[PDB]
């Protein structure tokens, strides 16, 4: 049985990945690029990543 | 040097400079006590200066201060200028006797039109019909003559001024004779007008004196459209329009408008916004069931009076201290406006008849009262209250958006490419969602649940869309200004206006900006970037270099204009393509089924956007594609940045020091901290953000939904399946739905911030209002006047061009038969503006005096002997009716009467002159051709066929024309004639990437002739998949839009000014275009050919690709030479022994068949396509423009597969275009199926689709047959393909349906179409035998390199399969 | 297992039902306009009393605080409403066009 | 199993007072972490196609 | 079986709690927090660089 009241966490579980991760996209705002954060909270992407393997060499 | 000024309103009146100017000149506060008068009053302008030295206006102005003389503003000389009436027996005689010479020549110009038509069908003025209507026509009607008469006085006083203009600088027109009574004062830097009766001035910019003349325009051409549809509409009740106007109705509707603008001032045109409002109530009236019409009524007559209320306390607020505080009438403050405005809304009311094709023609009177002065300040001032608010939103609803942003793309890559988009984050799913990842589906919104639309929010991806690596520069150029950067602003306002530290600030810091930088106009942005390369945008755009930038501004002008500087434009433009190529595709919305619709405009819809409401959905771009930041730079980066009303005459106060503006003090016209929704910008972006939250409000409403968006419109239409409750009807449940879903539609817009008021949304069944246009039970109610109605005698031109404003005259009469129904009554009322713009306005064009109208002269006197004619009008009868391909007057060609496209132009020009030399010549068009007693039909095609070959450069002019005949047969345009003024500029500009392509361009348009110059059969087409495939074409898009502006000679110099250089090019180049009809035409025996063509047998097609190819003097053309349809169609009403060819039948029931609309599926004419394979491969890794690069090359290996040479002709292109082997490359290429790619190839100079001349919703009023043809073409022709496009066949068909009716009042139940077979070859492929030159392939790639499409790089190629 | 699940369940309850009860408000132009001010999390009843007292600069704040709240404010209501009422100046318009 | 969802209910347990915290602070080093696990997760995906190459 | 699931679970308490370290210093306002976080990147830049430099 156990697993049926498991997917009941779950379903809940990721219902708060979809919220918190909802909350740092909107909190990564205008005075984060102000302050030059942003990338720290959004995390860096693979144009500027494959950039800094360009520096790399 | 000369400058040319506007013949038309564009752009915008400005406020204030009508503010700026007036305030001078009398010294006190004029339209506005805000800051330009008072800066305009401390420190005058030049351009002012010159108009208040004047000795007249020094005049009225010392009379103004002795009181003798009231000031008032503009609005109220709109009503005096179009309720005068003025009339000296002789002056009344005149303007009517110039109005019936007008009609008389557009109805005798029209006849030979209509006489080749009804000799065609089978059905000093020849037809019968027009000699009715000339009978009926000869006396115009007073509220007619009266628009006409005012209407010349203001060209007049404005043609009066321009030429003298050009002909010395800073000239100002005094008049006080042209129009009576009324003295103007006019130049291009301000307007003073003063009537003498009533003891009145005015001061206004020179724009409203293009606003009024343009009102006596739209008037003249609202009251000559509806007299010639009247007058049509007395003789067959079918052959005018669809509307049916009383014009004394109409000419009272205007003089009340005019007078509510009397009483309201400027502020009156916020009433005049809610002629919308009214016109759609009478629609719904009509249309809707009770609960919808009783309902929008209601909310509409709250719209007219909160603007009528808003109207007069803006006007009694802005008046207060001004120079006008006495001007505004009792009538206001005792509200008896009330009943003026009751007066109005009684004739929209009286004149729309309840007749639903009046009032969808009378949108026109949107249009017709003339602009507001928009105040540049208000405009921000009502706007910033909108932008620096605070939204609060809940997170669940913030989560519930960015997861249907995220549902719509991963429905979006399952249904186009297979797969979901590639997840960093898929670890967060629960199982019976990894359960659809990893199956590769989706739940469809029946199955969706909003818990799911949470948990969807949380996913982050991989890259699947990359970026450019190379500008665009096709994309990035436009014509338009820019902003200056932040520190270098200040130049947008006229040094006078601006302090010393400001003054003397600028001329030190101009000293620390590039040449680029200073330019403050995109052309001169990238011409003078001296350290451009075409990587430096990706290189920003990776390297966020937008991000809290000190450069930047948003700069506010004249329905506010938004512009910034040029860094910040290319990211914008660039966040605006990407979304375009690459997220649009997964967003085309861009017991009962209870209906319902719901509609919302977007006006206000930007400003909403804050970044968390827009960001969240933007961040799944970012990801997406791959980089931080591009498609959420708007709100990450304006909130920094001061706005700026950057209009030159409204410039901030300064305070003293001051000189960075993120350090001036906010004021009217001037404010920071704007929280984005800039207008325009990101436009693409919140039409995805609509269209995602619908499928939020769709599960949260339980509803199935389909959207429309498009510009400022929305439209919804909705369905829920609903049990009925007993007594209920289908419209109350119908009106329950559109009410409980409007209630969600707003809980959910507010649940995002952007709060609504139904003014903008209202709720309805079935009728629908996209695009402008009125759609009832699916027929078509045209908005056909609204368009026509500008149509005058320089109209779209640049330099008052005699060509561009021929053809453009076509291009807009044209409304009046593809939306209007009526051939006839766009004919006259085309021959009137045509008549007028040759036999009148030539006579004083602005830089050739009489130099235009004499070289008519000569080509008159020249048709006049050429074909025995007896009087010199009666050649230019015949002048205006042969094609401007044969330097002809006539810009619409008879066929495009019937089907809105050809495959071929050059038969259609033969044939369009065959027809109407029968009313010269009494041959009939029905019959086969003849010999007659006189040769002229003969002695023209000779003419036609016999010209002594002088080709030059013969295939790269095939290449970007593949219709063109040169060797000096046909009319030069713009383009052709400015490519060596621009090439010669471009070859000074400091930019490599111009000035090295520039350099080399005229020996590669050698070698991109010499390229191809060997193959035999030579194909057009063909050329012109070579011509798009090399790097050359995009470098010549960029030489075509150069071509185009006015001062060519000056781009890079900074002058408004145009050379005389430019001035004596478009004079050869408009001399030689219209004298053209003399050397196309020669006298001399025709070159000697004592026999005139035999014409006997003589198939016209044939004879148009033995001119095609004599022109080139090429052995073989091939491909391009499809017949002209209306000449191979032979017409007939009853199925004979012959019992052959294409029958069309009528399938409506009743003998009318206009305005009605039938059981077939309506038509569009589709051609077949292109049969290929598409290859699997993974598509999104290649970018849209290299993507079309291969199916270029892809193209070329299957036209071209036949050459001598396939193998290294395709290589030296790959390694060059693509950057890849061909073998590796082919991988790539579609495959091409289809046998004939003469009979089914895709490029740009073929049409796609073919449409017929009448609207697409009646053509489900018939069905087409072509069983019958198909035996002859069949049995005749071997079953193989004929040079015939059968969808204008079927087109010439169903118009020919809609003509016949006009022209005889029944609709008639069968017609057949038999072929002349004579005009149909065989379409067979050939043997492309000979070697392509591959040295001079390489030498146009090398030249070129700038231009090139991005090469694959293998890191690209891997990644691709 | 039951026992120990009873303490998960309750608390993954005590986070989702705070996440379902928070307000996002904008970043925006700090009071007396002196830069931007940052963008603020809170729960309903916190940003309902900010709005409330005034705290941030937002305008129908009315209708801020009652759309924010489980409820339907009155501006809406006129509106949103079957049949739509005629302000006094649109109702004696409307005699003159019978 | 025990011990499992008592690590679970610990881990729940910090959750509750970082968001306690966070609606509190309307008024680091995991971060850094979570970045540098993600951004070299990522950067292994250019170098799989670059050996391919 | 739990011997799956409970290592699932253990990781998306490690992304939120991931999450929640992000919001938590993200909330704070003065000069010295504003700049330790911009300064984490510039090292991680630095640190990724001569990580990449290996290989």
């Amino acid at each position: 049985n156990i697993t049926a009241r498991l997917d009941r966490i779950d379903e809940k579980l990721s219902e708060i990945l979809g919220m918190l991760h909802t909350l740092v996209v909107a909190s990564a705002g205008p005075t984060s690029a102000r302050d030059g954060i942003r990338d720290a909270m959004i995390g860096l992407r693979e144009e500027m990543i494959e950039k800094i393997r360009t520096e790399a060499l | 040097n000369v400058y040319l000024t506007d013949s038309y309103l564009k752009g915008v009146i400005s406020f204030s400079e009508c503010n700026a100017l007036g305030s001078y000149i009398f010294n006190g506060p004029y339209l506005k006590n805000d800051y330009t008068n008072l800066i305009s009053r401390q420190n005058p302008l030049i351009e002012h200066m010159n108009l208040k030295k004047l000795n007249i206006t020094q005049s009225l102005i010392s009379k103004y201060h002795k009181g003798e003389i009231k000031l008032e503003e503009p609005t109220y000389f709109q009503s005096l200028l179009m309720t005068y009436k003025s009339m000296t027996s002789s002056e009344q005689i005149a303007t009517t006797n110039l109005l019936k010479k007008i009609i008389r020549r557009a109805i005798e110009i029209s006849d030979v039109k209509v006489y080749a038509i009804l000799n065609k069908l089978g059905l000093t003025i020849k037809t019968t019909l027009l000699k009715k209507l000339m009978c009926s026509m000869q006396h115009p009607p007073s509220w007619l003559i009266h628009w006409f008469n005012l209407y010349t006085k203001l060209n007049n006083i404005l043609t009066q001024y321009r030429s003298n203009e050009v002909k010395n600088h800073g000239f100002t027109l005094i008049d006080n004779q042209t129009l009576s009574g009324f003295q103007f004062i006019l130049n291009q830097y301000g307007c003073i007008v003063y009537h003498k009766e009533l003891k009145r001035i005015t001061v206004t910019t020179y724009n409203q004196f293009l606003t009024w003349k343009d009102i006596s325009l739209s008037r003249l051409n609202v009251c000559l459209i509806t007299w010639i549809s009247n007058c049509l509409n007395t003789l067959n009740k079918s052959l005018g329009l669809r509307c049916g106007f009383n014009n004394v109705i109409l000419t009272q509707l205007f003089l009340y408008g005019d007078c509510i603008l009397k009483l309201f001032h400027n502020e009156g045109f916020y009433i005049i916004k809610e002629v919308e409002g009214f016109i759609m109530s009478l629609i719904l009236n009509i249309t809707e069931e009770d609960q919808f019409r009783k309902r929008f009524y209601n909310s509409m007559l709250n719209n007219i009076t909160d603007a009528a209320n808003k109207a007069q306390k803006n006007l009694l607020s802005r008046v207060c201290h001004t120079l006008l505080d006495k001007t505004v009438s009792d009538n206001i403050i005792n509200g008896r406006w009330i009943i003026l405005l009751s007066k109005f809304l009684k004739l929209i009311k009286l004149a729309g008849d309840n007749n639903l094709n009046n009032l969808s023609e009378l949108y026109f009177l949107f249009r017709i009262f003339g602009h507001p002065m928009v105040d540049e300040r208000q405009a921000m001032d009502a706007v910033k209250i909108n932008c620096n608010e605070t939204k609060f939103y809940l997170l669940s609803s913030l989560s519930m958006l960015r997861g249907a942003f995220i549902y719509r793309i991963i429905k979006g890559f399952v249904n186009n490419y297979n797969r979901w988009p590639t997840l960093r984050n898929a670890i967060v799913l629960p199982l019976r969602w990894l359960t659809y990842y990893k199956l590769n589906t989706y739940p469809s919104l029946l199955e969706l649940t909003e818990r799911d639309l949470i948990v969807l929010s949380g996913l982050r991806f991989y890259r699947e869309f990359r970026l450019p690596k190379k500008v665009d520069l096709e994309m990035i150029i436009n014509d338009k200004a820019i902003s200056p950067p932040k520190n270098l602003i200040w130049t947008s306002f006229p040094r006078n206006y601006m302090p010393s530290h400001i003054q003397n600030y600028i001329e030190h810091e101009k000293l620390k900006f590039s040449e680029s930088d200073k330019s403050r106009r995109v052309l001169e942005y990238y011409l003078r970037d001296n350290k451009f390369n075409e990587c430096d945008l990706y290189n920003c755009v990776v390297n966020q270099s937008y991000l809290n930038n000190p450069n930047h501004v948003v700069s506010l002008t004249g329905r506010m204009f938004a512009m910034q500087p040029g860094m910040f434009r290319q990211v914008q433009i660039l966040a605006e393509k990407m979304i375009a190529e690459n997220i649009l595709q997964f967003f085309p919305e861009s017991n009962y089924i209870s209906k319902c619709s719901i509609i919302t405009d977007l006006s206000k819809f930007n400003q909403a956007f804050r970044y968390e409401t827009s960001c969240i959905c933007s961040d799944v771009l970012d990801e997406l594609h791959g980089v931080q930041s591009l498609f959420s730079w708007l709100h990450l980066t304006i909130p920094h940045v001061t706005i700026i009303c950057t209009y030159r005459h409204a410039p901030p106060y300064i305070g003293d020091h001051i000189v960075d503006l993120n350090n001036v003090d906010e004021q009217s016209g001037l404010y920071r901290y704007h929280m984005g929704g800039i207008e325009g910008w990101c436009q693409k972006l919140w039409t995805i953000e609509a269209i995602s939250l619908l499928d939020l409000i769709s599960l949260k409403g339980k509803f199935s939904i389909t959207a429309l968006i498009n510009g400022d419109n929305q439209s919804i239409d909705i369905s829920k399946p609903i049990r009925l409750m007993e007594g209920q009807t289908h419209a109350q449940a119908d009106y329950l739905l559109a009410l409980n879903s409007l209630k969600l539609l707003y809980k959910e817009y507010a649940g995002i911030g952007h709060k609504l008021k139904g003014t903008e949304t209202y709720i309805s069944r079935d009728m629908q209002f996209m695009s402008k246009t009125i759609q009832h039970n699916g027929v078509y109610y045209p908005a056909s006047i609204k368009k026509v109605l500008r149509v005058g005698p320089w109209i779209n031109t640049i330099l008052d061009d005699f060509k561009v404003s021929l053809e453009s005259i076509g291009s807009l009469t044209q409304e009046l038969e593809y939306r209007g129904e009526s051939l006839l009554c766009s004919l006259i009322f085309r021959n009137v503006w045509l008549y007028n713009q040759i036999a009148l306005q030539l006579k004083n064009h602005a830089l050739c005096n009489n130099k235009l109208y004499l070289d008519i002269l000569k080509v008159l006197k020249h048709l006049k002997t050429f074909f025995n004619l007896d009087n010199i009008d009666t050649a230019l009868t015949l002048y205006m009716n042969l094609p401007m391909l044969f330097g002809g007057g006539d810009p619409n060609l008879l066929y495009r009467s019937f089907y809105r496209r050809t495959p071929d132009f050059l038969t259609e020009a033969i044939v369009h002159s065959v027809f109407i030399l029968s009313y010269y010549t009494n041959h009939d068009l029905k019959d086969k051709l003849q010999d007659l007693s006189d040769d002229r039909l003969n002695k023209f095609l000779t003419c036609i066929i016999t010209f002594d070959k002088n080709p030059n450069a013969e295939f790269v002019t095939l290449m970007r024309d593949p219709q063109a005949l040169g060797s000096e047969r046909q009319a030069k345009i713009t383009s052709e004639i400015n490519r060596l003024a621009v090439t010669e500029v471009l070859s000074t500009a400091p930019n490599k990437i111009f000035s090295k392509s520039a350099q080399h361009y005229t020996t590669t348009e050698i070698d991109l002739n010499d390229i191809m110059q060997n193959i035999e059969p030579t194909y057009p087409h063909g050329l012109r998949v070579v011509y798009e495939s090399l790097p050359f074409y995009k470098a010549e898009k960029i030489v075509n839009l150069i071509s185009g502006t006015k001062s060519i000679t000056n781009i890079l110099e900074k002058t408004s000014a145009i050379d005389l250089t430019d001035i004596d090019r478009a004079t050869e180049m408009m001399r030689k275009n219209i004298t053209l009809l003399i050397r196309i035409l020669p006298l001399d025996c025709n070159r000697d050919k004592r026999e005139i063509l035999s014409m006997e047998n003589l198939s016209i097609t044939e004879l148009s690709k033995y001119v095609r190819e004599r022109s080139w003097s090429l052995s073989n053309i091939v491909g391009v030479t499809s017949p002209s349809i209306m000449y191979t169609m032979d017409i007939k009403y009853t199925t004979s022994t012959i019992s052959s060819g294409i029958i069309i039948e009528k399938y409506n029931v009743n003998s009318l068949t206009r305005g009605e609309r039938g059981p077939t599926k309506p038509w569009v004419g589709s051609s077949t396509q292109e049969k290929k394979t598409m290859p699997v491969y993974n598509r999104q890794v290649l970018t849209k423009k290299q993507r079309d690069q291969i199916d270029l090359l892809a193209k070329l290996d299957w036209v071209y597969a036949s050459i001598d040479n396939k193998d290294e002709f395709m290589e030296e292109l790959s390694i060059g275009t693509l950057g890849l082997t061909y073998e590796k490359a082919k991988k790539l290429f579609p495959q091409y199926l289809s046998v004939n790619y003469l009979h089914r190839l895709t490029v740009s100079s073929r049409p796609c689709e073919f449409p017929a001349s009448i609207p697409a919703y009646r053509t489900t009023n018939y069905h087409f047959d072509t069983s019958p043809i198909n035996r002859i073409l069949t049995e005749k022709y071997g079953d193989e393909d004929i040079d015939i496009v059968f969808q204008n066949c079927i087109s010439f068909g169903l118009s020919l349906m809609s003509v016949v009716e006009q022209f005889t009042n029944v609709c008639p139940n069968r017609i057949i179409l038999i072929p002349k077979l004579n005009e149909i070859h065989l379409m067979k492929p050939p043997i492309f035998t000979g070697d392509v030159d591959i040295h001079k392939l390489k030498q146009v790639i090398q030249k070129q390199h700038m231009f090139l499409p991005d090469k694959i790089s293998l890191t690209q190629y891997v990644e691709l399969f």
